[PDB]
C-alpha cells in the first residue's frame, strides 16, 4: 500500500499517501524493526531507507499530534529503476567509417554475481536510427568493468554526423522485486572537423571485387549526377543536397582504379576505389640452386589480384631453419608467367623448411616446400673449354663451372664428336671446389684430327644435367 | 627509372651552351610538340578509365587556372621570356602527371613513351630558348613560377588535375607555335 523505488539495489524510495483527515506535513517518526530498532526522520510523506530482510516488516510513520500508521512492507513492492549510465568517451575512427562506445558499468555498486543487458543505439539525421542493438554482459561484483562496443558505419563515411544512446537493465537472483528497464542516456554527437577541400567520400578505399560498398557526398549545391564509370546510379537524398549513392557489387577496377563521380550544374567532385582480389595460394612452387651460395623459388602468382604497385601482391621468401628471407614486389601488374625468388643460404645447412607469403592489402596467401639442397643442385652451364695436348693420342680437356662445391662431387659428361663417326660420349667423376677450372684426360683419341668437344654437368647426387656446353673444337697432334 | 626533368635555376651563368640556328630550332621545336599535343593528350585521358573520355570537358576542360600569361604581340623577348615561363611550367607538373601515371598507369608504355619525349624535347625548347635569351639579349635569368601538385591529395584529383593540364597545354602549344 506505501510504493517503492531504487536506482541499485541498497537503498529504497519510498512514498506513501498521508492519512486522510487534515493531517499533511506533521510528521515525526519512520520506524522499521530489522536488524536493530531503526528510527529516521521525516520533512514529507516520504523517505530514504537502507534496504531490509526479505520478508514482511512492521513500517509505522508517526505524525506529530496523535496519529500514526501501521504499514506492511516487502521486498516484492519495490521496483528497480537503474541510474542512467553516463557515455565515457566517443572516440571516432574516420579512415574505416566505424565507432567505439566505452562507458562505466557501475558494478561497484551492484551486489555479487548479476546478468544485466544494455540496449545501445545510434543514428543518424533521419527521423529514426540505424543501429539500436543489445549487448549480453554478465557483471563482475566489485570491481567496476570498462566495456566497449564496436560499431561500425554500414552506410557513409561521417560525411553526416552520428548520435548515439545506450539503456541498461539489471538482473539479480538476489533480489526480489520488478526487474526493470532504466531509461535513455543523453545522447551524444560526434561530428566531422573538414580535414580537407574533399567532399566525397570515401577516397582512395580499397575493397573485394563484388562488394555492396555505399558512397557519400558533401555538397554546396543541389547534385544533378552521380554515377560509376558512366553507370550513373539512382542517388539518394541524406539532408543538405549532401548525397548518396549504392554501389551495387563491384567489378574489379583496373591500374588507374574505378572512378566514381559526381556533378552538379556547376562543379565536379569525384572519387578514385580500387576494387580486388586477395592474392592467391601461389602455385607452382620449387626451389633449386645452380650454385651453392643461394637457393632459387620458382612460383606462380595464381589468379591475378588486378592491382598495381602499392597494392599489387608483396611475395616474401622465409626459410624457417636459416631465419634468412627475401621479398618481392613488382610494380607493374602479374602475369600468368612464373616469378622467382633470390634467397642466400649459410654454408651446407641443407634441411631447408620455405614458406612463400603473397600479401596484398585484402588477404593472405601461402604455400610451403621442403628441400634437401644438396639434392638439388642443378648446375649453370660449363664455360671456356680449353684443349691441351699431351701425347698424339691423349688431351686434356678442360673448363670453369661457377658454384662452391667443395663439399660435393660431380659428374661431367665428354661429347667427343669426330667428323663423320657416331657421338662418343664419356662419363667421368671429379671432386668439385670453389668457383673453379675442372680437368680431364681424355685418351684413345685418333693422332691427327677434327676433333670437338662439349661438356655437360651435374653433382653425383644429380637433381637435373647442367645445359649443353658450347663447342671445344680441336685437331690432335704428332711426333715428327 | 625513366627521367624527365626541367631545370628551374636557370642563368647566363650556369646553363648548358648550344649549336647554331637557335630560333629556327625553338621554332621547329616549338611547333613539334604541338603535334604530339592531341594524341599524348587523347593518350592521358584515354586511360584514366571510364567516366573520363564521356565527360572531357567537364573533367579535362582547357582550363587550370594561375596559369603563366601569354601575350600574342610584342618583341622577340617578350615572346621568348614570356613562353620561357610557360616551358618552365609544364615541365615542372608534366614531370609530376608522370610520376602519377607511373604508378597508376604503369601498363600503358605508350602514354609513357609520349609523356617521357613531350618532356625531354620541351627540355631543349628551354635550354634553346634562354641560350638565345642570353645571347644579345642579356636578361641574366627569367624570374619564373613553378607548376601545380604541392601534395593534389586524392588518386581522382591528380588525374583531373592531370587531365586539365594537359588540357590547357594542347590549347596552348597551338597558340606559341604559330606566335614566332
Ligand atoms: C640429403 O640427401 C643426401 C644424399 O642422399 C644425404 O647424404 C647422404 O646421406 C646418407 C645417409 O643419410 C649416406 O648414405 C650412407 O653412406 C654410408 C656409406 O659410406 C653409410 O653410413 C650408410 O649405410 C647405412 O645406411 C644405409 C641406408 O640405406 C644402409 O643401406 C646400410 O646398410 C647402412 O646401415 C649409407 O649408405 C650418403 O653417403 C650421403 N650421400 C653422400 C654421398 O654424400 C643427406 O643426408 C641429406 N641431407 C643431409 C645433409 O642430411
Ligand atoms: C701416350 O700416353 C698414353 C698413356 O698416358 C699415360 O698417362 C699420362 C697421364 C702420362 O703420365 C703418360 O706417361 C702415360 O703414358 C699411352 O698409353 C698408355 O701407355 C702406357 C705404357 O704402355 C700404359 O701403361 C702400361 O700398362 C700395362 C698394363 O696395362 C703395363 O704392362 C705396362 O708396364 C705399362 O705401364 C697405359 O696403360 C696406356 N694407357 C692407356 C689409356 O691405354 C700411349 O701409348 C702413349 N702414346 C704415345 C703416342 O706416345
Ligand atoms: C542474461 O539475460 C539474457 C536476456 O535477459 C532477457 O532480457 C531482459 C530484459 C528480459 O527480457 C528477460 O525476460 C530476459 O531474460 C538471457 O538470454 C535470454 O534467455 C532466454 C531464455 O532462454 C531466451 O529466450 C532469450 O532469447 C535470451 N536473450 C538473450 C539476450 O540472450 C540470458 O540467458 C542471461 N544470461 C545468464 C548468464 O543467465
Ligand atoms: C548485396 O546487395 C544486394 C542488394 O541489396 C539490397 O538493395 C540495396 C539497395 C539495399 O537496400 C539492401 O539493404 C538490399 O538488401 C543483396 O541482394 C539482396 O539480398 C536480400 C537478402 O538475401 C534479398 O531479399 C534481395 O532479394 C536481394 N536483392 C537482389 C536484387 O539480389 C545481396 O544479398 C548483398 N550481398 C551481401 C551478402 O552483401
Ligand atoms: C596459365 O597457363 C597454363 C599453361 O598453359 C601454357 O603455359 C601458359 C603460361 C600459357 O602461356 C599458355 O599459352 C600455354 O599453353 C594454362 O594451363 C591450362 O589450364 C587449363 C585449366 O586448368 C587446362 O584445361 C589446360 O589443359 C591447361 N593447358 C595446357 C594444355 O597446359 C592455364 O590455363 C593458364 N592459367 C590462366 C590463369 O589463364
Ligand atoms: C574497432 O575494431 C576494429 C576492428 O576490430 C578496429 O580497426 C582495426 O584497427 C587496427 C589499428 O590500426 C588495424 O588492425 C585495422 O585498421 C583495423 N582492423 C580491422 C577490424 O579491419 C578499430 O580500430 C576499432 N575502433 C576503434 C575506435 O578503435
Ligand atoms: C547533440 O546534438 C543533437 C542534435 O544536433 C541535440 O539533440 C537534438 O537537437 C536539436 C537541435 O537543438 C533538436 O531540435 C532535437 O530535439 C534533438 N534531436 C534529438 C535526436 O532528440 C542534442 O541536444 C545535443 N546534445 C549534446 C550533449 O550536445
Ligand atoms: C664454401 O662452402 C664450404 C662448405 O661447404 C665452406 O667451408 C666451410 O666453412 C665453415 C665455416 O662456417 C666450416 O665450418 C667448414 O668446416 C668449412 N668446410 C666445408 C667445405 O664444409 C666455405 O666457407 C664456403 N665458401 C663461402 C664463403 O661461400
Ligand atoms: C617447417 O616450419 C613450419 C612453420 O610454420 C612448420 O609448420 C613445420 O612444422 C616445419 N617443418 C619442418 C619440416 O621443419
Amino acid at each position: 500500500d506505501l510504493k517503492c523505488t531504487t536506482n541499485n539495489m541498497r537503498v529504497w524510495d519510498c512514498t506513501w499517501p498521508a492519512p486522510l483527515g487534515v493531517s499533511p506535513g506533521t510528521v515525526k517518526d519512520i520506524c522499521i524493526k530489522d536488524r536493530f530498532h531503526s528510527c529516521h526522520p521525516l520533512e514529507t510523506t516520504n523517505v530514504k531507507i537502507p534496504a531490509l530482510s526479505p520478508g514482511d516488516h512492521e513500517v509505522t510513520i508517526n505524525y506529530l499530534n496523535g496519529f500514526q500508521s501501521k504499514f506492511t512492507l516487502n521486498e516484492k513492492d519495490v521496483s528497480l529503476i537503474p541510474e542512467t549510465p553516463e557515455i565515457l568517451d566517443l572516440s571516432a575512427d574516420f579512415f574505416t567509417s566505424s565507432l567505439l562506445l566505452k562507458w562505466n558499468d557501475r558494478g561497484s555498486a551492484l551486489p555479487h554475481p548479476s546478468n544485466a543487458t544494455w540496449e545501445i543505439k545510434v543514428l543518424q539525421n533521419p527521423r529514426t536510427e540505424p543501429v539500436a542493438l543489445v549487448l549480453l554482459n554478465t557483471m563482475l561484483s566489485g570491481k567496476d568493468t570498462v566495456q566497449h562496443w564496436n560499431w561500425t558505419s554500414d552506410l557513409p563515411l561521417q560525411c553526416a554526423t552520428h548520435s548515439v544512446s545506450i539503456r541498461w537493465h539489471i538482473d539479480s537472483p538476489h533480489f526480489s522485486g520488478y526487474k526493470e528497464w532504466s531509461d535513455w542516456s543523453p545522447l551524444k554527437n560526434i561530428s566531422w572537423i573538414r580535414n580537407t577541400e574533399t567532399n566525397v567520400f570515401p577516397q582512395d578505399k580499397v575493397v573485394l571485387a563484388g562488394s555492396n560498398m555505399t558512397i557519400c557526398c558533401m555538397s554546396p549545391t543541389k547534385v544533378l549526377s552521380g554515377q560509376i564509370g558512366n553507370t550513373l546510379r539512382p542517388l539518394i537524398h541524406l539532408y543538405g543536397q549532401t548525397v548518396a549513392i549504392h554501389i551495387l557489387n563491384i567489378p574489379v577496377s583496373e591500374n588507374s582504379g574505378t572512378n566514381i563521380i559526381f556533378i552538379t550544374d556547376d562543379d565536379v567532385y569525384g572519387t578514385v576505389v580500387f576494387a580486388g582480389y586477395p592474392p592467391d595460394v601461389p602455385q607452382k612452387l620449387s626451389c633449386e640452386t645452380h650454385d651453392l651460395k643461394e637457393i632459387i623459388c620458382s612460383w606462380n602468382p595464381g589468379r591475378i589480384t588486378g592491382l598495381v604497385g602499392p597494392r599489387n601482391t608483396e611475395y616474401t621468401l622465409f626459410e624457417s631453419i636459416s631465419g634468412k628471407s627475401a621479398v618481392f614486389h613488382r610494380i607493374e601488374g602479374l602475369t600468368n608467367e612464373t616469378y622467382r625468388l633470390g634467397v642466400q643460404m649459410h654454408p651446407g645447412q641443407e634441411i631447408h623448411n620455405f614458406t612463400l607469403t603473397g600479401r596484398n592489402p585484402l588477404g593472405q596467401a601461402q604455400s610451403a616446400v621442403v628441400i634437401n639442397v644438396t639434392e638439388r643442385v642443378a648446375p649453370h652451364d660449363p664455360t671456356s673449354l680449353k684443349v691441351k695436348d699431351i701425347n698424339s693420342t691423349v688431351v686434356t680437356f678442360s673448363w670453369y663451372l661457377p658454384g662452391n662445391f667443395t663439399k660435393i662431387n660431380l659428374l661431367c659428361q665428354i661429347e667427343i664428336c669426330k667428323a663423320n663417326s657416331k657421338k662418343e660420349v664419356r662419363n667421368a667423376t671429379i671432386r668439385g671446389a670453389e668457383d673453379s677450372t675442372y680437368h680431364v684426360a681424355v685418351d684413345k683419341l685418333n693422332p691427327y684430327t677434327a676433333y670437338t668437344f662439349r661438356v655437360r654437368c651435374s653433382s653425383k647426387t644429380f637433381w637435373k644435367w647442367s645445359r649443353w656446353s658450347d663447342e671445344k673444337r680441336h685437331l690432335t697432334t704428332e711426333a715428327t | 627509372s625513366p627521367l624527365p626533368i626541367t631545370p628551374v635555376n636557370a642563368t647566363c651563368a650556369i646553363r648548358h651552351p648550344c649549336h647554331n640556328n637557335l630560333m629556327n630550332q625553338i621554332r621547329s621545336q616549338l611547333a613539334q610538340l604541338n603535334g604530339s599535343a592531341n594524341a599524348l593528350f587523347i593518350l592521358y585521358y584515354t586511360a584514366q578509365g571510364e567516366p573520363f573520355p564521356n565527360n572531357l570537358d567537364k573533367l579535362c576542360g582547357p582550363n587550370v587556372t594561375d596559369f603563366p600569361p601569354f601575350h600574342a604581340n610584342g618583341t622577340e623577348k617578350a615572346k621568348l621570356v614570356e613562353l620561357y615561363r610557360i616551358v618552365v611550367y609544364l615541365g615542372t607538373s608534366l614531370g609530376n602527371i608522370t610520376r602519377d601515371q607511373k604508378i597508376l598507369n604503369p601498363s600503358a608504355l605508350s602514354l609513357h613513351s609520349k609523356l617521357n619525349a613531350t618532356a625531354d624535347i620541351l627540355r631543349g625548347l628551354l635550354s634553346n630558348v634562354l641560350c638565345r635569351l642570353c645571347s644579345k639579349y642579356h636578361v641574366g635569368h627569367v624570374d619564373v613560377t613553378y607548376g601545380p601538385d604541392t601534395s593534389g591529395k586524392d588518386v581522382f584529383q591528380k588525374k583531373k588535375l592531370g587531365c586539365q593540364l594537359l588540357g590547357k597545354y594542347k590549347q596552348i602549344i597551338a597558340v606559341l607555335a604559330q606566335a614566332f
